[PDB]
Formats: C-alpha cells, structure tokens, sequence
C-alpha cells in the first residue's frame, strides 16, 4: 500500500584514479560508489 | 613403500591420489626439502625458509634441476600430473616453515610453491592435445590485462531457517561448491552465501601473444589466455616479454555442449611462475655520487656522455643536459608563480639525428612521454572523454602533456601539427594546466612538464639570409616559451664529412652478425639530484648579471634585432640554477653564472641573419 | 674433557631416512628412542639442528654405518664421510651416553 510507506534517496558514484599518475600505455582503473540519504547531491563531478 | 613407485598400478592420476603413496611421496619430498644440499655445504632450502619466514612472504621457488638430479622419478611424475603434488608440496611447506617459525598460521594459513628452471620451452603454436592438463613452459608478450577481483577461498553459508552459519568449506578453484544439509534443522532448504564472513584471494586474466620476432616468415602471432593467482596479480604490464611456467588444461566448463556445430574446446593456462625474460639508490652508490661530485669537470663529464651512438652537436648535448636536469620552481607569497622546466626547441635539415636525442631522452629519463604531430602514436596531445574498448566504461583520458607531469614530453614533427594540438600545447606552456569541460565534467588538471620538440624549416631547407621567425610556421606566442633554440646547418664541409662518414661505416661494420660515466649510474645521478639538490643564489653577482643584462639591451638595441627582454634574463637565471644542481653542490657559482650567459647568448646571436649575426659575433666576443 | 668438546663444538644431528621397511609400531619405537637421545645430548649441551651443512660435526644414523661407500654423492652419509664428519650409530649414541653417565630411563577471569 503505497499510500502509507515512506521511502529514501539512494545514488551512485564512479571513482577514477588521479589521471596524472597512470602507467604508459594503459587505461585508468575506476571503482563504484553507493551512498544514501544525507551524502547525496554532495559533489559533482570533475571534483577532487 | 620406499622408492617403489616405479611399479605403476592404473593410470598416473588414479596411482598417485593413493593414500599409502601419498604418505610415501609426502615424506620423500620432505627428504628432499631438509637433506638436499650444494656442493658448498650450505643450506640452500633452509636459507630460503629463513629469508621467507623473516620477509613475511608466501611462496617457496623451487629448482626443476635439484629436484630432478635428487629424485627424478618425483620430477617425472610432476611433468605427467603436477595437480596433485602442488598440493601435496604446499603441505609439506607449510609443516616446514611452521617447524622453523612458530604458529606462521596466525598470519598466513598456506604457502605456494612456484617452479623453476623447467628444461623444455615452448612456443603458443607448438601446444597440441597431447599436451592438455601437464605442466609446460611458454614465453609471449603481454598484450592485455584486466583487473584484481576477489575470488572464494573460504565460504560460509547461511540457513535462513534457523540463522546458523555453516563452517567453512574449502574452494577447489575447479567449480563453485554448494552444501544441502543444516547441522541444526536437519534440512535442505535455501542457503545463501555470506559476504562478511568469507576469505577471498586475488584473480586475474592476462592475453599473451607470439613475439613478433620470432614467428617465422609466411604466418600470424597466435594468442592464449593466462591466469594469475594470489601474489602473482600486477606482476607484469602490457608490452613486457616474459616467461610463464603453468599447467594448460580445457575449458571443461566451456559454456554446454547442447551448442550446434562441431564439439570444440576451448583451452587456457594457469599460470604458477612469471619472469621478465631503475632508480632507486642506497648510500653504497650515494657516497660513490658524492666522490663523483667533488671531481672538478664534471659538467663536461656529464655532458660528453649523452648520446654517445652521435657525432658532434655539443650545443645540442648541454642544451639536452640542461633540459634534463632542470631548475627549482619558485613562488613569491603563494601569488607570484615562476616556472622551472627549460624548454629546448630544435631545428634543423632532415638526417640530422634529432628523432635519434629524442629517443635517447625517452630512453633515459624517468618518466617521458612520446607524441608526434603526424604518424602513429599511443597517445595523443589533447584531454577527452572515451568508451572503455574491454570493461565498456567512461573514461577520461588527458594528453601526453598531463600524463608526463614533472617529466618530459617528446614531440616529434612539432611543424606538421593541426588546430587542436597547436591550442593545447599552447595553453599547457603557457598556464601548466589543461582544462577540460566536456561530458558533464568541468575541471583542470596539472600539466607540469618540460617539452624537447623537432622541426623542419620551410621547404625542408634552412634560409640562414632570412629570420628565424620567417623559416618557420610557428608562431611567435609559441616561439617565445622556449629558452634554448638550436638550430642545425647541413653545411657542407670535408674534414665533417669524413669523420661522420667513418662513423657510421665503422657502426655497421661492428654491427655486422658472424671518460662518459655509465649509463646506469648516471640514471640514479640523475634521479637523486632532482630528488635533493635545491640550489640557492648569492647577492653579490647582482652587479655582474645588471651589467650584462644592460649591455646586451643597449647592443640589441642598436643592431635593430629581434628584443632581448627579461624573458631571457629568467632563462639564465634558470641555466645557472640547473648547472649548480648538476654538481650537487647547495649554491650558484660564477661559474656557472658564466656558462649560463654563454648558452643563452650564443642561441639568441645564433638565430638572426648573416648580416646581424655578423655584427653581434664582434660585439659579444668577450664570450 | 668429552663433555667440553660436546658443549663447546659439537653440532648434532639424526638421519631421518631408514634403510628397512619396518612396521608402524617398529617405526614408533625407534622414534621414541631417537627422542630419548635428544634429551640426552641436550643434557649434555651439545647444539641439536634441523638440517644437514657442512658445520654439523656428528650425525647420528639407523642404517647402516659400514656402507656408506655404496650410496650416492648427494647422499647425506656419503657428504658425511667426505666432510670427515663423524658417524654414530645409535647403539654407539646410548653407549656413549652411558659411559659418560647420562641415565636415559631415569587470568581465566
Ligand atoms: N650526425 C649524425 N651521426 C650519425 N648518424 C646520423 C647523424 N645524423 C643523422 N644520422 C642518421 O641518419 C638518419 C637520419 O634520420 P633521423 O630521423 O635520425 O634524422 P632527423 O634529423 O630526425 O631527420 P628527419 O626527421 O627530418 O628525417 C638516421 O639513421 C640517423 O641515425
Ligand atoms: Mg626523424
Ligand atoms: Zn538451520
């Protein structure tokens, strides 16, 4: 009954390492990231 | 049984997982591990287990050699069947070194066995079927790498019944286990694994490929897949030529044989030893850099050691010198940034051995980066946003100039560059960083480097009667962020031609089949006076530079040359700074002050027409 | 003066290969009987190591000690003889022992 429940804010982020510092002649490595609630809308990319 | 295993029951695999055998061949390689000695008489497995045990590390390597020459018939068996006696082996190990180290298992619960030295080698195209599920050697380059992913080593399941945690079961890296029986509800119902409770190790997947050298002529590189293990993950990257010693064995799994078509298997390699077919120093080589140092000529030590497979071009030498070592960045009050790198720009005919510098600098230097305005290349000069060609992902990817910060960037064919590559450069040698708004991404990224380029003059022949500015399509916003032009005449002079003639003749003669300090010390040099040596300046040359600075102003002035302006003030200061770092001394000599002054005076008279050239050459002659 | 070369410069050790396929208990018997004659070595000072070198001085051995001609180079007995290193049975251990009087029978809240 979704008249009577209460919900939240999930989100997911994609980490890159620091592209100054990759190896020659490869791709950069990135890891996912998931935060809820209060960390949410708290950065946008491009920020270190 | 003692030695007996010569008398064959059934097949090798079905004789060997006996138990009585097992014992038998348990304590004849434990025989093996505390009898086997050299000649010497010095324990060589025991000072493995030593100088493991203190080291804190996880695997024994083993010599195919001793082994075979103790006990052969174990060495034959291992070639036929070495599934079982790695595990048979890892056993033993572990009782070993926990006889010599108390309770080792409170930090590592299993030691690996890595062999080596096994006699026969392999190429990608000689495995056939007969050799399935043994043990081989092969040798390729790598072409491609994944990442590190956890796989199960030690699982424990939840009974969502009763919330018990079933113990653990061990993971055969053969296929995934499951479990169907709750101690406690006696049942058979759902179970689910638990993340938090699990032990996992690490996995990876590595491409090999047939060195190009050595397929013969007529036919293509073949290719195999590699598996790597616990420790042995990010142990070699893309472009390394290495040796692997693994069991090949199908892809039983494959994916099912109810496909259509013909029934055809895949195969792979585990891997069990890798091996590669720097610039750290210690103070051994520190007090031999620093008696190197007290020598008196060491500038020309050092730079009549550069290049040493060209002939001539000493200016083009100390300026490569000069651009190596570098200056100190400074910055008044965290508002006032002066930049530290020299930039060198060369320009001459064609065959003069510039592609040659280059790669001797991307040889040499710790971390240089190659581009080129025109051919193929790894890497271009401009930051993006590009698809993952294997993992499918957005990635952003910056220039050869942000990804060689405090490096060096290499450009050849500097003159053929287009639109794109022109602005980028530009900006990143003007600001020394490259920003970037594509994608949703808006941002800036260092790009603090030091620029060695090549060039051809217009028509692909110098115009020594014209300017400098006018021999070239470069533009002067980018002419005027070098400081070390150098500018190479194919002249044509006897004496030259005969010395250069004999020199590269003599080369391809020694080529034929049927005083510089070394090179590998001088990397380390290199690396650790970058790495310590600041130097500083003294105020009583203040008079000496002021008095120079003025006279060439005046003198420039007069002659209607191209400006001499503070620009060229900094590059000397910059020179001095480097020649003073060269010879790890802490402070600015006059010397090096007078060098200094003889490098950048002779590029700027070097660059003008004959008839001013002609003029300064008299005016400057003090120098 | 035996007990001073013992506990100055005696380095010890006991073959671990036997030249008999003795039975279980057999097996046992001898290795309780090698034990006794680590504790009496102890005893008496001399150093008990865990693996052959060149700077163990006597090995003591079960098989046998007038054949060690025949066995292989990389043996452990054959290094032996070369390194003039000195071979004990174990009969001659405990008479060894004996003649130099060494009796062998004798928080949780
Ligand atoms: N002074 C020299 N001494 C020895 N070999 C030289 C010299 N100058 C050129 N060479 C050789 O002659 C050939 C010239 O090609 P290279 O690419 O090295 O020259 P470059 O000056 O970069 O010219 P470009 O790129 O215009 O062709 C190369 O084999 C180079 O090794
Ligand atoms: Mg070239
Ligand atoms: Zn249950």
């Amino acid at each position: 009954i979704h008249e009577s429940s209460k919900f939240i804010d999930q989100q997911f982020l994609k980490l890159q390492e620091i592209p100054e510092l990759v190896p020659v002649g490869e791709m950069p490595r990135n890891l996912t990231m998931t935060c809820d609630r209060y960390l949410t809308n708290k950065v946008i990319p491009g920020t270190r | 049984l003692e030695s007996l295993s010569n008398v064959k029951a059934n097949s090798y695999s079905e004789w060997i997982t006996q138990p009585n055998v097992s014992r038998t061949i348990a304590r004849e390689l434990k025989s093996f591990l505390l009898e086997y000695t050299d000649e010497t008489g010095r324990s060589v497995y025991g000072a493995r287990i030593r100088t493991l045990g203190e080291m804190n590390s996880e695997s024994l390597e083993v010599n195919y050699r001793h082994l075979a020459e103790s006990k052969a018939i174990l060495a034959l068996f291992l070639a036929k069947c070495p599934e079982e006696m790695l595990k048979i082996f890892d056993l033993v190990a572990m009782e070993a070194t926990e006889l010599h180290y108390p309770d080792y298992a409170r930090i590592h619960s299993e030691i690996h066995v890595r062999i080596s030295d096994f006699p026969t080698i392999y190429s990608l195209r000689e495995l056939r079927e007969s050799n399935l599920s043994s043990l081989v050697r092969v040798t390729g380059v790598v072409t491609r790498r994944t990442g590190v992913f956890p796989q199960l080593k030690y699982v424990k399941f939840n009974c969502l019944k009763c919330g018990s945690i079933l113990g653990p079961f061990f993971q055969d890296s053969n296929e995934e286990i499951r479990i169907s029986f709750c101690t406690n509800c006696k049942s058979k119902g759902p179970f689910r694994v638990n993340g938090e409770k699990t032990v996992y190790r690490n996995y990876q997947r590595v491409t090999l490929q047939e060195a190009p050298g050595t397929v013969p002529p007529g036919r293509l590189p073949r290719h195999r897949e590699v598996i790597l293990l616990a420790d042995l993950v990010d142990v070699s990257k893309p472009g390394e030529e290495v040796e692997v010693t693994g069991i090949y064995k199908n892809n039983y799994d494959g994916n099912l044989n109810a496909k259509n078509g013909f029934p055809v298997f895949a195969t792979i390699i585990e891997a069990n030893s890798i091996k590669r077919r720097v610039f750290s120093w210690t103070e051994e080589e520190e007090r031999e850099f620093r008696k190197i140092s007290r020598d008196r000529g060491i500038i020309d030590k050092i730079i009549s050691s550069m290049a040493p497979s060209i002939y001539g071009h000493r200016d083009i030498k100390t300026a490569v010198a000069c651009s190596l070592f570098g200056g100190v960045p400074k910055n008044v009050n965290g508002k006032h940034s002066i930049r530290g790198d020299i930039n060198v720009l060369l320009l001459g005919d064609p065959g003069t051995a510039k592609s040659q510098i280059l790669k001797y600098v991307e040889k040499t230097a710790h971390r240089a980066v190659f581009a080129t305005g025109q051919g193929a290349s790894a890497v271009g000069l401009t930051a993006s946003v590009r698809k993952d060609p294997i993992t499918k992902e957005w990635t952003l990817e910056g220039g050869a100039l942000v990804l060689a910060d405090k490096g060096v960037c290499l450009i050849d064919e500097f003159d053929k560059m287009n639109d794109q590559d022109r602005t980028s450069i530009h900006e990143a040698m003007e600001q020394q960083s490259i920003s970037i708004s594509k994608a949703g991404i808006v941002t800036t990224l260092q790009a603090r480097c030091s620029i060695i380029a090549a060039a051809n003059p217009n028509g692909g022949r110098y115009n020594s009667t014209l300017p400098l500015a006018q021999n070239v399509s470069l533009t002067e916003p980018i002419l005027s962020r070098f400081d070390i032009l150098c500018v190479v005449r194919d002249l044509v002079d006897e004496e030259a031609d005969e010395r250069l003639a004999t020199f590269v003749v003599d080369s391809h003669v020694r080529s034929h089949p049927e005083s510089p300090i070394p090179q590998e010390l001088l990397m380390k040099y290199i690396h650790y006076a970058r790495t310590k040596i600041y130097p500083k300046l003294h105020q009583m040359d203040m008079d000496k530079v002021s008095r120079v600075y003025a006279d060439l102003r005046r003198e420039s002035i007069s002659t209607g040359s191209f400006p001499i302006t503070v620009r060229h003030l900094e590059s000397i200061l910059r020179i001095a700074e480097s020649f003073a770092k060269m010879r790890l001394s802490e402070f600015v000599s006059s010397y090096d002050l007078d060098r200094a002054i003889k490098v950048v005076v002779d590029s700027f008279v070097d660059a003008q027409k004959v008839s001013v050239r002609r003029q300064l050459r008299r005016s400057f002659a003090i120098y | 003066n035996w007990k001073k070369i013992m506990k100055r410069d005696s380095r010890i050790y006991f073959d671990i290969t036997d030249d008999v396929e003795m039975n279980t208990y057999n097996k046992s018997k001898m290795d309780k009987r090698r034990d006794l004659l680590k504790r009496g070595f102890l005893t008496l000072g001399a150093q008990i190591t865990q693996f052959f070198d060149t700077t163990v001085t006597i090995v003591i051995t079960r098989r046998s000690v007038e054949n060690i001609y025949l066995l292989k180079d990389t043996d452990i007995l054959s290094r032996a003889k070369k390194n003039y290193m000195k071979v004990w049975s174990y009969e001659k251990a405990a008479r060894f022992l004996k003649n130099l009087d060494v009796d062998l029978d004798h928080y949780f809240k």
